[PDB]
RNA sequence: AGCUCGUAUCAGUUUUAUGAGGUAAAGCGAAUGAUUAGAGGUUCCGGGGUCACCUUGACCUAUUCUCAAACUUUAAAUAUGUAAGAAGUCCUUGUUACUUAAUUGAACGUGGACAUUUGAAUGAAGAGCUUUUAGUGGGCCAUUUUUGGUAAGCAG
RNA sequence: CAUCUAGACAGCCGGACGGUGGCCAUGGAAGUCGGAAUCCGCUAAGGAGUGUGUAACAACUCACCGGCCGAAUGAACUAG
RNA sequence: GAGAACAGAAAUCUCCAGUAGAACAAAAGGGUAAAAGCCCCCUUGAUUUUGAUUUUCAGUGUGAAUACAAACCAUGAAAGU
RNA sequence: GGUUGCGGCCAUAUCUACCAGAAAGCACCGUUUCCCGUCCGAUCAACUGUAGUUAAGCUGGUAAGAGCCUGACCGAGUAGUGUAGUGGGUGACCAUACGCGAAACUCAGGUGCUGCAAUCU
């Protein structure tokens, strides 16, 4: 059809969500570093809930977000240990999908010790060449309606990529 | 313990008005004002610097003073048994140009105008306003006007 | 004990007895509250065109 | 404590003095109810309405309306029946009456300042109406009239002021006159909607009004 | 989606241009104000604005209907003076920010005096005023809504005005080799950026490096034969074509302006009137209820 | 007690032009806060009924009834500000240490043209200004608006 | 609003074949019934009657017309 | 609202809608959206000299505020504040 | 007449869907050595207008579109209100006289115009 209408990974963002800071939480910052190649930062907690262990402003989280041809060999290897299958489920109503996993130590990477075992949060951003119409400073604008990234045309994306399989349940 | 404040019942005359909030348009910073000129004061109530009393709001006065970002107008007040001399310093978005003066001044264009065209036909050339004058005699004439008689309509409750 | 704590009555009356009169400006009215950037460069403009007008008139 | 006669509050010499985030400590009104009967009745089955309006411009109580709206039902349901009928009571208790207690013992004047502090508290709710305002509306069949005339006839003895009973010329609890709901009736313009009716505007969607209307559209093609 | 009635009633609309998003009236009102004591003096902006493939400098002064030009320099009008490839970089900024001081100063007659720099060193100097003469023409840069760096374009046209004797008022914080460990200026990388030295040395390393890329990009370059060496000496010709002739000579305009007008209104949509409309629905009224 | 002048730099007034207001009213298929009734559309963020089951716990949409001194899109009447010129208008060119990129503007000017009416109506009964001092500084009633109060020849 | 010379509203004389007998809890379903309405063989006259009679006629006025009186009447309201 | 291992009403992330229904120390009211809100950066103008003006008002004080002049600074790239 | 830059009035300009766009221009797009800034060259900064594209932004059109604006002898001279009466009524309030005069509703039309400068089969 359109070669400016194609799908793409606008950005793919690893989130953990520790219930507390200091050792495993360092631990947890520099397995994201050996994961991603580049620096995560530390996501501070908004409130007190009294029932998660979490204060304000205690850095309970760490992110990072890869672009790119790094985010596409890392959502391969994302898919290697989610058996590039997933499910009708998972997917957002704007496109975006994400999955979670319970190991990444010994998924790709050598382990090594005094450093944990830690899941993850995989979420991927899916949109089109022109997204930067709604991102930049000057003239932000909207998306159409016929731009938009729907469940439907991502479902399709991931049929077309991966040779993935849907609803596994 | 009743108050007296400097923006006690203000609750409504220093709003914005409905769906014209936010900013002040620009035409307001550009309107130039003279020593002399005859400005009305309507506080724009969304800039709180040189906001004038709630008293002048609404009135009407000459600016004696130019200065940086604010004007200075003359406005007599009504104190007990005579009226007094009030200097205000107020930003120029609390105030616009009275449109009393300009009217005022084409008046005296068009009777420089006449009076110039006077000079040569037509002298007298009525300078002065004439409030509305009773009407001369006319002619209504019933060519397709046939009066159409009326009658007081009875008591509907039309409910 | 009570008595009455405040009434305007007969105050518009007793202000009109004499006139709220109006405040009768005059030419050249006070220069107090005008721009003193603007007030000293006034003084030397007059300053200037009184030897003006005196030079015109020998 | 016993409740003051009607004549302490039967003129509206106050502003209007709502329950609010000012006015907090209010009793709950004694009518809660304000249809009554075939509430669910289609606009078609009751064709005539009969309106009970205040010619003066007064207080009703709250226990006044629920008085009211007891003996008007009673009277309705006794006679022809209790789907023969729906009773709207279209006024509302918003405004809140004051009372300033007094102490009727012996030494009262020790116990009571008078008129100082005398901003009463919070006694009940009335129901501010105007002159033309309408009280009741109760819609019934043509076959149902006098029946509804006796009904809120009954009605007006539970009531301070002056109240007249009119017969409207109203389809039912609609804006619209008797040949003029007949003519969109037959038009189609008119769908039900439970206890009123939805009508086809001019204006909209013409996608919409093909949705909510078809019987328009197939008689505009007949 | 799916606003509601009460919300679209009570929607108070932005200014237009906030609502294109191409004017920050925040930053409009303290620029375009005037101390009312400097009573119809206007006060003029240089506005600089990056479209790609083209630079947009103007001499503004905003006034009640709206904002009147003195002098609107282009990029396009740079392959003139010289400049055939890279009508966007920095060095091209400080070539239309040259052109446009060189022009609004002849414009206003001041050509003869007030020459800014006629070789260019590049250090931080505001155009002093002269002794017993005119002041220099104050203007005032109105970036808009782009960001302000250190060596980014708009302080390339900034220090492109300052050098053509136009009085900006600024500071070297911007420009390119700005120490933010001292308060001390490089001129040398200043001068380069001036010339096109982070353009050319980009282009000798890389050459060096391979030749698909310095074939993708820079293929102008490889057509007209201009080589590293030769950047700085076609930016030196374009500044003294530039002081010689800021003329601003206009181009062709060929197939006048009723064939553009004619030829525009062919190709565009005209608006159906109140009889079409009702014509147009009693088609779709029978259309969509003719016996469906 | 006057003083300065002699029909005004005026007016408890209107008209015209131009504002300003947010009360009365009106409005809740307009926001906020209340409000009565039903109609139609669900995620495993419960079906309490056979695990995707007609199975009632919402929410949303479109309606509908009634309001609001401390709600409001709107919005009067009355009352209120200003102006309706000779201290003003137009043209030329003088000062500045102010301002301008400027022999640019601002302010103050110098010269010159400004009757049928010197620039709306009506009146002016003299206008303006200054001094000095007495008494008073408990009020009350009536129409209308209005607060507290059940009301008062009540209080405000 | 309903009738009215085809005869009205009053006044006075005459009036239920049996329809409650496979429709009635069969409370006292045969009088006029509290949980019911429609039946002609007549139906101006033959009524689950306007009428909890508390015992398959224990009771009169009345459902609606006749009779002949031969002119307007009745009902619901409204305000002086 | 839609989702994402632990993770559910509520821990962190992402996207969409969102005229402000948030927040602006504290009562209530007004005002505010590339902001007056949140985050980041730099500072001390919360400085000096006195004057004038607005409100309360006797057009007195006090308090608070407003616009400047002369400086000297802060900030910004500047206008400006 | 189209576009671009800066605007004036700040919805007749907004919003929700759908369609169209010749040439120019805008835009998306292409790449990180330097200035620059981040977790992330996504934003921003730089470089090339070169590999492409109208897909989106943008503009224009369509909707018995919602909204908004204008007008109406449309509601309605109605509600309200100034003045007046030794008017009425027990009062509540209403009526009249001389004026002024709405709002919701309903109907009809419309859906940006314009300034400066540059550019365009």
């Amino acid at each position: 059809q359109n070669p400016m209408r194609d799908l793409k990974i606008e950005k793919l963002v690893l989130n953990i969500s520790v219930g507390e800071s200091g050792d495993r939480l360092t631990r947890a910052s520099k397995v994201l570093e050996q994961l991603s190649g580049q620096t995560p930062v530390q996501s501070k907690a908004r409130y007190t809930v009294r029932t998660f262990g979490i204060r304000r402003n205690e850095k309970i989280a760490v992110h990072v977000t890869v672009r790119g041809p790094k985010a596409e060999e890392i959502l391969e290897r994302g898919l290697k240990v989610k058996e590039y299958q997933l499910r009708d489920r998972n997917f957002s109503a704007t496109g975006n999908f994400g999955f979670g996993i319970d190991e990444h130590i010994d998924l790709g990477i050598k382990y090594d010790p005094s450093i944990g075992i830690f899941g993850m949060d995989f979420y991927v951003v899916m949109n089109r060449p022109g997204a930067r119409v709604t991102r930049r400073k000057r003239c932000k604008g909207t998306v159409g309606n016929s731009h938009k990234t729907t469940k439907e045309d991502t479902v399709s994306w991931f049929k077309q990529k991966y040779d993935a399989d849907v609803l596994d349940k | 313990g009743k108050s007296h404040g400097y923006r006690s019942r203000t609750r409504y005359m220093f709003q914005r008005d409905f769906r014209k909030h936010g900013a002040v348009h620009l035409s307001t910073y550009l309107k130039v004002y003279k020593v002399g000129d005859i400005v009305d004061i309507k506080a724009n109530g969304s800039i709180q610097k040189g906001m004038p009393h709630k008293f002048y709001q609404g009135k009407t006065g000459v600016v004696y003073n130019v200065t940086k970002s604010s004007v200075g107008v003359i406005i007599n007040k009504m104190v007990g048994n005579r009226y007094l001399e009030k200097r205000l310093n107020l930003r120029v978005e609390h105030i616009k140009h009275s449109k009393c003066r300009q009217e005022f001044l084409e008046r005296v264009k068009a009777n420089a105008a006449k009076r110039a065209e006077a000079k040569a036909q037509g002298v007298a050339v009525q300078l002065k306003r004439q409030p509305a004058q009773p009407r001369e005699s006319r002619i209504v004439s019933t060519e397709g006007n046939v009066p159409q008689t009326l009658a007081p309509v009875p008591y509907e409750t039309f409910i | 004990a009570k008595s009455k704590n405040h009434t305007a009555h007969n105050q518009t009356r007793k202000a009109h007895r004499n006139g709220i009169k109006k405040p009768k400006t005059y030419k050249y009215p006070s220069l107090k509250g005008v721009d003193p950037k603007f007030r000293r460069n006034h003084k030397h403009a007059l300053h200037g065109t009184a030897k003006a007008l005196a030079a015109a008139k020998k | 404590m016993a409740r003051r006669p009607a004549r302490c509050y039967r003129y509206q010499k106050n502003k209007p003095y709502p329950k609010s985030r000012y006015n907090r400590a209010v009793p709950d009104s004694k009518i809660r109810i304000y249809d009554l009967g075939k509430k669910k009745a289609t606009v078609d089955e009751f064709p005539l309405c009969v309106h009970l309006v205040s010619n003066e411009l007064e207080q009703l109580s709250s226990e006044a309306l629920e008085a009211a709206r007891i003996c008007a039902n009673k009277y309705i349901t006794k006679t022809v029946g209790r789907d023969a009928f729906h009773l709207r009571v279209r006024v509302h208790p918003f405004h809140v009456l004051r009372i300033n207690k007094m102490l009727s013992c012996a030494g009262a004047d020790r116990l009571q300042q008078g008129m100082r502090g005398a901003w009463g508290k919070p006694h009940g709710l009335a129901a501010r109406v105007d002159i033309g305002q309408i009280i009741f509306s109760v819609r019934c069949k043509d076959v149902n009239k006098p029946v509804v005339i006796e009904g809120l006839r009954r009605a007006r003895y539970k009531f301070p002021g002056q109240q007249k009973i009119i017969l409207s010329k109203k389809w039912g609890f609609t804006n619209l006159d008797r040949p003029e709901y007949i003519k969109k009736r037959d038009a189609g313009e008119i769908k039900d909607d439970g206890a009123f009716v939805k009508f086809l505007s001019k204006k909209g969607s013409l996608e919409k009004n093909y949705n909510e209307f078809p019987e328009y559209f197939q008689n505009l093609s007949a | 989606d799916a606003k509601s009635s009460a919300y679209s009633s009570r929607f108070q609309t932005p200014f237009r241009r906030r609502r294109e998003g191409k004017t920050d009236y925040y930053q409009r009102k303290r620029l375009v104000t005037q101390h009312k004591a400097k009573y119809n003096t206007p006060k003029y902006r240089l506005v600089v604005r990056f479209t790609n493939k083209d630079i947009i400098c103007q001499i503004i002064s905003s006034t009640i209907t709206g904002d009147v030009v003195l002098a609107a320099a282009y990029s396009h009008e740079l392959p003139r003076y010289g400049i055939t490839h890279g009508l966007t970089n920095w060095a091209a900024a400080y070539a239309t920010g040259l052109l446009i001081a060189r022009r609004t100063l002849q414009k206003l007659g001041l050509d003869e005096t007030y020459k800014g720099v006629e070789e260019v060193e590049g250090e931080y100097e505001l155009t002093e005023a002269v002794e017993d003469g005119p002041r220099p023409f104050k203007v005032f840069l109105d970036i808009g809504l782009q960001r302000t760096t250190t060596g980014a374009r708009v302080f390339g046209a900034l220090k492109g005005a300052s050098d053509g004797g136009l009085y900006v008022p600024h500071s070297e914080n911007r420009f390119p080799g700005w120490d933010f460990e001292t308060e001390e200026i490089d001129p040398e990388l200043l001068r380069s950026y001036i010339f096109g030295g982070h353009v050319s040395q980009y282009m000798e390393e890389l050459a060096d490096d391979d030749e698909e890329r310095f074939s993708e990009l820079f293929k102008g370059y490889l057509a007209d034969d201009i080589d590293a060496d030769s950047l700085e000496d076609i930016y030196t010709s374009a500044h003294e074509a530039i002081r010689a002739d800021p003329a601003f000579k206009p181009t062709e305009k060929k197939f006048t302006k009723e064939q553009y007008a004619a030829e525009s209104k062919k190709y565009r949509q005209t608006k159906l009137s109140k009889e079409e409309r009702a014509a147009r629905v009693a088609a779709k009224i029978a259309a969509l209820a003719g016996q469906q």
